[PDB]
This record gives C-alpha cells, structure tokens and sequence, in this order.
C-alpha cells in the first residue's frame, strides 16, 4: 500500500509517497538525497515520539487511512548540529484570513 | 443529435454509485431532451429498466457538477450476456483545482453575493457559469461535430 | 528521483517531486528546479502540493476517488492560486 506523507522540520517540507511495508530508514534514505544530510545525523518522529529505523512506516501509525494523497500524513524531522541533535521544531503554516460576511 | 435512439429492446443496467454525491440520474429523451430521473444517494446503487441505445448522464443532485460514468461522459445501454446486467459505474471526476474551488466558493456564498467577493473580473464569470446539462450537451455537440 | 522546490510569499519551502509539480501548467512552462510564489501563502500553497499528490495519484484510476477537501477559510485564496497555476 502507499501512504502519503509531509516530512517538515522548521520551514521546509517534503511531500513524498512510501509504502506500508518501507521502513523509517528507507524514508531517511529519502530525506538525504533532497536536503543532503545522512541518516545518522536525522531523527524522524511521529508527534513528539521519535521512531526507530527498523519500523516499517504501518508499525508508526502511516496507513492508508491517515496518509492520504489530499490530506498527508505528517512526519517531523530534526538535523544533528555539531555535538548535538536539535530540538524537534515545526513552523506552522499562516494563519487563514477571517472568512468574509458573504462566506460565513 | 445526442438522443436516445427508441429500439424498444430491454437493458438491465446498475446505477452503482461509487461517490461521495447525491447523483442524479439523466436521461436524453428521443427529442434530446435531458430527463431526470430519482436520486441516487452516495454509495447506493439501483437495478434498472432501460433500452438499447439510451443515452444517459449522471450529476451532483444538488449543484448539478458533472460526474463520470465508466471513466466517460455518457452512459448507453447495451445487450446482456446471460442474465449480466450492464454496471453504470458512477464516479467523482478527478476536478480541476479550480473548479474544485468555485465548486465549495458557490456552496459558502449566495449567488447574489458572488460580485461582492474581493477577486479579479474573471472569477465572477466563472463562479456565475454553473455547471448545467444543456450548456454540457451544446459542448458535446459541437465537440462531436469535429 | 527529480524534486522542485515551491516556496510561499511567507518563506515555508515545499519540495514536491518534478513529476507532480508539472501538473500546474504554469509551473511546467517555468520548468520544461526553484520557484517564488511571493503572493502565495503557506495555508494555500501547501493545499496546492496535496492537489498534486491527489491528482497523479487519482487521474487515470478505476479505485473509487475520494473527494478533495477544501476548508471554507482557504477556499478564495485557493482558487485565486489555482487560477494561475493553471492546475
Ligand atoms: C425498475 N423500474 C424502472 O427501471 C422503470 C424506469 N425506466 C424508464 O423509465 C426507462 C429509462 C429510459 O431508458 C427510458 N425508460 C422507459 O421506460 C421509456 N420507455 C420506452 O422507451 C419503452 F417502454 C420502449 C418503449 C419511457 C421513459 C418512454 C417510459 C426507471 C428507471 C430508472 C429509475 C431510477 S434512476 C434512480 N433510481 C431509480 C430506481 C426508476 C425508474
């Protein structure tokens, strides 16, 4: 099966497609060829849980019910920095408009 | 042009309505004339009696969106095959973004509020231009034609 | 395995595979591998990158299509974005 996901750390994100079956490494395999970072110095996470590499992306909870094509699934990412891993950050999307007086 | 042709020889079809819509089943009279016929609602199907060469369209009963029929616009009976009857396979199109847009724009506004949106000239043309079977069949003529 | 990078006039970078990127008409004359959207924001243009993913996934499909959601607050600025990207 495919899942759909966003992988976001601060203000970037990746929208990429996996299976079921593929695991947490396979994704940070992905996530190094697009912003050139190994998978050893990246930390994935469901929520605030960091997942382990040898999970398949089912066993974390990316299913075909909550990583669809239209509505991702999302997966956080944090970059090792000199000694240390940093904090897992996600910048928010903006903040809608107030719906106009025609649309309410 | 694009009407039922009256063979008077018996089809079963199914309306087997695989979207989320309330569709209205339509059927092209033998003047051309889009017939509507009772609603279908999502994830229902219905066993009905049609003809040969019955020209049939399906649309959202409430906003009239067009929706496809096995992968294509119109629906025409056929001859069964011991005992099948024929699948009217009615499906979501896969829309635009855009007309997804005017789509769910026109069902938050009333349509005497659409030229008060803050938007270019463009869009209120094409918020305005509701989907519609007869405007759909004078495209399919023409399209037919060449 | 090509990516495009999309970024919104708030400054969120989105990398979307090439394939699905040249969905938007506007985007594959720009392209046939960065682009700036400085009157696009992130609420909008990341729904815009949901509608690639949705419409390569769906567009010559015979699994029943879902519907693609649009939340009301979105909706103007999408259709304004959609108008131009031709998608
Ligand atoms: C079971 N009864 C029928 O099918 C009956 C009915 N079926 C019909 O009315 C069919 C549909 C279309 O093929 C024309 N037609 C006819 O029966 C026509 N008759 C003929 O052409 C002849 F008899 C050969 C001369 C008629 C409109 C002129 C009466 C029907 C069809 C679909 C539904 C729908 S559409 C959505 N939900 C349902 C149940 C309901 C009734």
């Amino acid at each position: 099966m495919d899942v759909f996901l966003m992988i976001r750390r601060h203000k970037t994100t990746i929208f990429t497609d996996a299976k079921e079956s593929s695991t947490v490494f396979e994704l940070k395999r992905i996530v190094e060829g697009i912003l050139k970072r190994p998978p050893d110095e990246q930390r994935l996470y469901k929520d605030d849980q960091l997942l382990d590499d040898g999970k398949t992306l089912g066993e974390c909870g990316f299913t075909s019910q909550t990583a669809r094509p239209q509505a991702p699934a999302t997966v956080g990412l944090a970059f090792r920095a000199d000694d240390t891993f940093e904090a897992l950050c996600i910048e928010p999307f903006s903040s809608p408009p107030e719906l106009p007086d025609v649309m309410k | 042009v694009l009407r039922s042709v009256n063979s008077r020889e018996p089809s079963q079809v199914i309306f087997c309505n695989r979207s989320p819509r309330v569709v209205l089943p339509v059927w092209l009279n033998f003047d051309g004339e889009p017939q509507p016929y009772p609603t279908l609602p999502p994830g229902t199907g219905r066993r009905i009696h049609s003809y040969r060469g019955h020209l049939w369209l399906f649309r959202d009963a409430g906003t009239h969106d067009g929706l496809l029929v096995n992968q294509t616009e119109l629906f025409v009976p056929s001859l069964n095959v011991d005992g099948q009857p024929i699948f009217a396979n009615i499906t979501l199109p896969v829309y635009t973004l855009k007309e997804r847009c005017l789509q769910v724009v026109r069902s938050l506004v009333k349509p005497e509020n659409y030229r008060r949106l803050d938007i270019v000239r463009s869009l209120y043309e094409d918020l305005e231009d509701h989907p519609n079977v007869q405007k759909d069949l004078e495209r399919l003529t023409q399209e037919r034609i060449a | 395995m090509m990516y495009v990078k999309l970024i919104s006039s708030d400054g969120h970078e989105f990398i979307v595979k090439r394939e699905h990127a040249l969905t938007s008409g506007t985007i594959k004359a720009m392209l046939s591998n960065e682009v700036n959207f400085r009157e696009i924001p992130s609420h909008v243009l990341s729904k815009v990158c949901m509608y690639f993913t949705y419409k390569v996934r769906y567009t010559n499909s015979s699994t029943e299509i879902p519907e693609f959601p649009i939340a009301p607050e979105i909706a103007l600025e999408l259709l304004m974005a959609a108008n131009f990207l031709d998608c």
